[PDB]
């Protein structure tokens, strides 16, 4: 009488985004892309950025 | 699910707007999508050659294709090729999505139940998925072969 | 309220090697709220609908079907 | 449609179990994922069997 | 839009066909404009909810009227919170590029929810139309077109 | 006093409450036409 | 099953004819059927108002309808309204039958399995059924509200 | 079929390669696809408002919604709204395809048979499709309203 | 590719989801490159059939051999006419952007046709591979990739 | 002007004077116009700095002479960055109404600093005077009196 | 320091200029600065009456003002008056600055160790500061009263 | 497991010697161990004060300690203090190890099973762990409070 | 060594006693010397296996003799691979500071493994002694002492 398949239990993954290691290499490479001199606009505005 | 959809969901269940860490995650995904698409194209090129090379590496000339083994009957050999093509195709989908949830939802759901019901050997399947991973990491390069091997090892680890 | 329909199905996707004669052409009765999705399914296969006829039902009657 | 089948499978069994017992008979196989249970449960919700 | 093509090619036994790879590459190219549009709608939210409540309560005064649902400060605050929710889902759909993660959270069961809450759905559709008009005034032409896309989907969905 | 001091949770109805006050717009008044004097059988127009 | 059918079954499995105690049970059922039918009519009047008042009493403005709660998504709110309408409708059927066996056969069979599979909170469901019971006992009167609350508390006790 | 698929078919049944006239046809289609997509989006916006305005223009307050008319019963009013939504939706599909073959294949196939079987008035349907065409030509503009009215008049002409 | 999305959204009761509208807009953008590739394969047909017959009869000489099917001038003319047909269907698939109007005319029943004609299908696949190689030599890199797409579909289909 | 008024009433034992409260009221009333001037100077950062530096090199060619300090691309980039810093401090002083942000960020020890750097003070001062002239030409007239008088404090305090 | 100098210092640690977020903070500060000026006048009106009402409400007729208490002696009573006069004056300064850091740096630097070493009770000072808060909230108004009370409670929390 | 033991294990299962990236990981751990030990000492100082402040922040004066709540009975209040002391102690162990595996092995193993069996509210527990995290991040400083909050948020995320 | 103190204080209900915190702080201080010793043993591995095989096969020639186990190139390659494994575990124990992650992988069941492989354990102990002698020649005095520590543990364990 008991129900054979009641529902489908949602199962969680064991990798979220910290792996996949050039999505993860991209997190890093691009986070460090911001603070390297970005030469597109005049140079005098780019020595005065903390 | 995606990596985009996972980021949106993780921001949604808190009621949080898109903060800078989520924008970092999405921009990293938008950086890696180039090699993701190129890898998916060249894996879709020669999937049959990858499966052929993988069974020639791991499963052929063993006792598994001899009588008594699970790949002796020719319908069972065809079912073996079908299962390996499934593993490679869904690993391609999980590589292009950047999120292994479709492997958990469509492949790894009731698969150990089926493989213990039919008497399918699990360790030979794990070694075949390993040979698949080595062949496609050689074929696509190391840089996309890492992400391909992550989801193929995800299938191998959930299978065991 | 039933309809008498004569219809044809193309079977374009595969080269069937069996009899498969009934399916291509048939004359069947279908009930009232069922002919809707039957219409739609027959049009999904590009099927020709030859003739739709009333079997059961007086049109314009409101209670009692 | 017949009230026989209504008395064999709908009456002793719940609304959750009748979806699997109804797709075993007609479609020949269990329901595939959760959304295919959700749509059939809504059809058993505001409409009859 | 990647999940759409993936489950689309996944129902089939085939791989992702390279036309789908072309559409993924084009979406990857347009993602920067998508992110700028989403941030522009993000930082200016309270203006959009204010002007949406403005245009809605000018258009339909029955929610203001005591027979309607949004009568009193608490009910009108819940009303503007609903409009805030729909603006948030519109920004999600702007980033995702396809209307799946917004329909999954705001559309798929909304008619019976608003029916068993007593509120009319046409007033909610007029509220999302007011949000679309205010965001059309806030953005440039090629940005307002691409925002009115998903706003248009919500307006068609609530009806 | 200890229910107000925690913190209103994200996605509350109170945050948008202030905005509602700003928009104002009390709803419209009653029409005043009575259902006894409508003469609905004659008042309905064809086409 | 009925109360009539339960009395007939209990007399049948002994091979017993209808003795005077069974006739007392059937005549008590035939006395109470008046208010049973009137209660079922006025509960069928405004079931949507009862469910609306019950969620406004118990579930609304909590963390359950906030993000992170189980009623956050709008399909989950619609599923909540569906489950409460089911509880009220099957409690109406069990009230008019005068026997809770249809609750055991059609509702309470595999329900804890489903609610622990989906992660549905059980205590909030019990409090929602309690608010349903209070609203319909106010709406129908005390004399039929007792019999309505018996089967609603039966659903609540079997759920826990 | 498409306009693209019709051009390819007309070039195929001759065994002809793609000559310059077919390339002109495809490039004209690729020019007009902009307003085709924009028109389809804004028609998908408010289809219910278009159907409501069309029945308020043509069918309401007539004898058709009075008793004796074909739209008196409320299931027949719902069927009327369904048929008008079908006409608008398939006209949207034929507008975006740029080829009326889907109207011939999916709508206009056995429709006069059905409307003469049920006793549905044909002239009132034609006037309702005309009111649909006027409302959507006002709503979308003249430049896309011409192409919308072409397929709506195609449905009206095949219906008669 | 528009019929694909239309019947795809037509099996469902939903409209065309705007991600599908994005893929239609992107195909509409790429249609000019598609038309140039199709015209370049159009005007140079007899070169491609010549080099395909070259590479095929160098690769498989059994069709030349009298036990094979393509023996004699009439049979070899029918063979090059078949290769001409497949090049024509490849140009149709290049314009249409998706492989439906080429599979509908050349793929869907080809195995039983070539089986009841006596010809082997692998030689036809090698002929379409030779057509792909000759068109890869004829076109630029981004054009040969997009032509070898549909040529690759035909080669996979004939096997 | 609030900090200076508070510390001035702090040196005495008494509260804030009615005169000083009138000063704070007038400063609040002019604060919106000061934010407009800060808006214009923020958005004209590039061309103001470049025109002022090139006016300086027009007046004083000793710094860009090879015996001078600002010889080379990197040195002249740091020169323009110094002018950028001083324009930023001028905007801070226009907003605050005090000159205490200008003073304790960039005035108080600048003579000993530029003595140890080898840089002439008067050329810095001439560059800030060029900034004063450029921002005077950009703004409205008595608004330019307001901006140029803070510039005048910086110029007189550098020398 | 002010709220203005706090905004400037926060933007200076970032190294950027004053764009729209900082400008909106400054517009907010200007809009409250009008009523802040009016409250400064109405506080400097009757500071002596405020301290008198506060000590009469809180400190008088207790054990600390009796023989054997901290406020028994005449010089100790005068020190109490001047300390409460200070707390009112520096809360006025911190109200007009819109920033409590000047108040903290002025008195909360060493008053903890001073009241530790002298044996001054802390809780009686907290009660006296709360009485000042009530008297000024009754005298000035609602929103300027709570603006005063924010910095007075900052003093009372710094002493504790 | 450790961070050292995790690095050694990750180098071991490949058969790899200790390459320079693993030496970087170990040297980063040997750099951070100073503040790790100092943070663990001052958290071991006043754990009872942290738990007291956390229940006074989050759980006290709610309905949870009222009758009907889960912390009404005094043995249930003592069990609440025990569970919060467990969370703080195992978060201290995971902070000093630099690896959250002991939380997965000793705390988060069968904890949702227990809390859904007993009817323990999960959201109030998450809030209480959040208040624990805020109190110890205030008490230890920001620089070690980040690493303490990482493992406390790990417990909170695994609990949900 | 942190897991040792943690399970040591974990069997008790007490916290980590601060003498254990002192030993963890001292190990944290010495970790840099540990890492340098491990890298010096890391990069020079093949020298150490060569000199260990040298000194072992000079000391015990029965593994070379055909009755012994390490007869032939394949068996002697497996022998030097075993010595490579033990050098790797010694580097793990040098980093970890305590002999748990090396005993868990190389010691805890080694006697029955080498008994059911046929090899004598005393020859393996002499091989690790030769590794200790070669690493003592490779390192400085305070480094060779701290390496001969864990090498000494392995030599005592294999006996
Ligand atoms: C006739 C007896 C009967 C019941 C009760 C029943 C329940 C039932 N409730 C479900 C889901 C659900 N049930 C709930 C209900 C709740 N969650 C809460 O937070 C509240 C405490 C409670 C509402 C009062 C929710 C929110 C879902 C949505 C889960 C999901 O679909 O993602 C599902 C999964 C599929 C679907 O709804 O269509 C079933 C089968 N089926 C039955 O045959
Ligand atoms: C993100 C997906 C999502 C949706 C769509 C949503 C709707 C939603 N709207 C609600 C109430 C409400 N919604 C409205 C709506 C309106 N005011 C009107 O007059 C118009 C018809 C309309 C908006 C302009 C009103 C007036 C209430 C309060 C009704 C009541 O208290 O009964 C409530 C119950 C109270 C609450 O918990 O907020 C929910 C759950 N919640 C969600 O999480
Ligand atoms: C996609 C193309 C398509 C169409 C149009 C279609 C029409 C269609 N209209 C029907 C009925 C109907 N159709 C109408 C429509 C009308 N009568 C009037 O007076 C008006 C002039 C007109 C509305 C504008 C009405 C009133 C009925 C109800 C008859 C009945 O069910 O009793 C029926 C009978 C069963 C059912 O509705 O569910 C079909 C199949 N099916 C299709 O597949
Ligand atoms: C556009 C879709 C389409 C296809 C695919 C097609 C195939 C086709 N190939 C045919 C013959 C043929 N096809 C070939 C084929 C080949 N030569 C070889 O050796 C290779 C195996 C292969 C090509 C390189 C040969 C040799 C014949 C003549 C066979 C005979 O006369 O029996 C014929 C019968 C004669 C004719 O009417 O042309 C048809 C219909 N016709 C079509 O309309
Ligand atoms: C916000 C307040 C502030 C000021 C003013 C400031 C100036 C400043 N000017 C510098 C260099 C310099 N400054 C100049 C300046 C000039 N060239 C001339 O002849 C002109 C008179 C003058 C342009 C106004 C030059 C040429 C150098 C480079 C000198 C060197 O590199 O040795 C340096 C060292 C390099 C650097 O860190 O950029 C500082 C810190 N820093 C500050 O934080
Ligand atoms: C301007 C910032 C500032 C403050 C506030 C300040 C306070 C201050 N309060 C003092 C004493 C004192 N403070 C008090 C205060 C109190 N006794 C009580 O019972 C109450 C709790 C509290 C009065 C409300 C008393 C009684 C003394 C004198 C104790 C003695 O005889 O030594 C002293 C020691 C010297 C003296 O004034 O006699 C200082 C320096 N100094 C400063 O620079
Ligand atoms: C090391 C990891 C670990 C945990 C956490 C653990 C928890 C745990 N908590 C329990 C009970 C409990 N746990 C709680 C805790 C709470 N209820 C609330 O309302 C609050 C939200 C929350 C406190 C913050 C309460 C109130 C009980 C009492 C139930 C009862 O015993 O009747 C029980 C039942 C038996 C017993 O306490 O002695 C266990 C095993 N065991 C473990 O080994
Ligand atoms: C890291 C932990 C670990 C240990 C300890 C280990 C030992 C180990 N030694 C083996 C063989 C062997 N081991 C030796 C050992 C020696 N030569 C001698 O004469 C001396 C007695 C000694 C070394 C100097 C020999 C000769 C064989 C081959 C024996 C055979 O083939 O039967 C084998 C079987 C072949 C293989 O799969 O490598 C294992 C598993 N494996 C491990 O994974």
């Amino acid at each position: 009488n008991d129900v054979v398949i009641p529902s489908f239990k949602p199962v969680q993954a064991r990798i979220q985004s910290d792996k996949t290691p050039i999505l993860a290499k991209a997190i890093a490479d691009l986070a460090a892309q911001a603070k390297q001199m970005d030469k597109s606009k005049p140079l005098f505005i780019e020595l005065g950025r903390s | 699910q995606d990596a985009i959809t996972a980021v949106i969901n993780s921001a949604d269940v808190q009621g949080k707007y898109l903060d800078t860490a989520a924008l970092e995650k999405l921009k990293a995904y938008f950086s890696t999508g180039e090699l993701r698409v190129r890898a998916a194209t060249t894996i879709s090129a020669n999937a049959a050659a990858i499966v052929k090379e993988a069974v020639a590496k791991s499963l052929l000339y063993s006792d598994i294709t001899r009588p008594g083994g699970n790949m002796y009957t020719t319908r069972r050999y065809a079912a073996c090729i079908r299962d390996l093509d499934y593993y490679l195709r869904y690993a391609t989908y999980a590589m292009l999505a950047g999120d292994p949830s479709i492997l958990d939802e469509r492949v790894l759901n009731g698969l150990k139940e089926t493989y213990n019901s039919l008497g399918v050997p699990v360790g030979a399947t794990v070694q075949a998925i390993q040979a698949i991973k080595e062949v496609t990491a050689s074929l696509v390069g190391a840089d996309a072969g890492k992400e391909m091997g992550i989801y193929l090892d995800y299938i191998s680890s959930g299978l065991s | 309220r039933l309809f008498k329909i004569t219809a044809l199905v193309p079977s374009l996707s595969r080269t069937r090697t069996q009899r498969e004669l009934q399916n291509t052409y048939f004359t069947k009765l279908v009930p009232y709220e069922n002919w809707f999705r039957e219409q739609q399914r027959i049009q999904k296969a590009g099927g020709k609908i030859i003739k739709v006829e009333l079997a059961t039902g007086k049109q314009g009657t409101n209670a009692g079907l | 449609y017949s009230n026989l089948y209504l008395k064999e499978f709908y009456t002793p069994y719940p609304n959750t179990k009748v979806i699997e017992l109804g797709t075993k008979h007609f479609l020949g196989r269990a329901p595939i994922d959760q959304a295919e249970i959700r749509k059939y449960n809504q059809i058993l919700a505001t409409q009859g069997i | 839009i990647v999940t759409k093509s993936i489950v689309n090619a996944d129902a089939e036994a085939r791989y992702l066909s390279p036309g789908e790879l072309d559409r993924i590459k084009s979406f990857v190219a347009g993602g920067q404009q998508r992110l700028r549009i989403a941030q522009a709608l993000t930082d200016n939210r309270e203006r959009l909810v204010k002007q949406a409540g403005d245009q809605l309560f000018q258009k339909r005064p029955d929610v203001v009227s005591p027979g309607g649902n949004a009568y009193g400060q608490e009910m009108t605050a819940t009303c503007l919170r609903d409009l805030d929710y729909y603006l948030r889902l519109v920004t999600y759909g702007i980033v995702a590029g396809d209307v799946t993660p917004i329909e999954e959270i705001g559309v798929i069961g909304v008619r019976e929810m608003y029916k068993s809450l007593g509120t009319p759905i046409e007033a909610v559709g007029e509220g999302v139309r007011a949000l679309k008009n205010a965001a059309s005034t806030l953005l440039s032409a090629e940005d307002a077109a691409e925002a009115g896309s998903y706003f248009d989907y919500v307006v068609g969905a609530l009806q | 006093r200890k229910s107000q001091e925690k913190q209103l949770r994200e996605g509350d109805p109170r945050k948008f409450a202030d905005l509602a006050a700003s928009v104002g717009n009390q709803g419209n008044y009653a029409q005043r036409i009575s259902a006894f004097d409508i003469d609905y059988l004659n008042a309905v127009p064809n086409r």
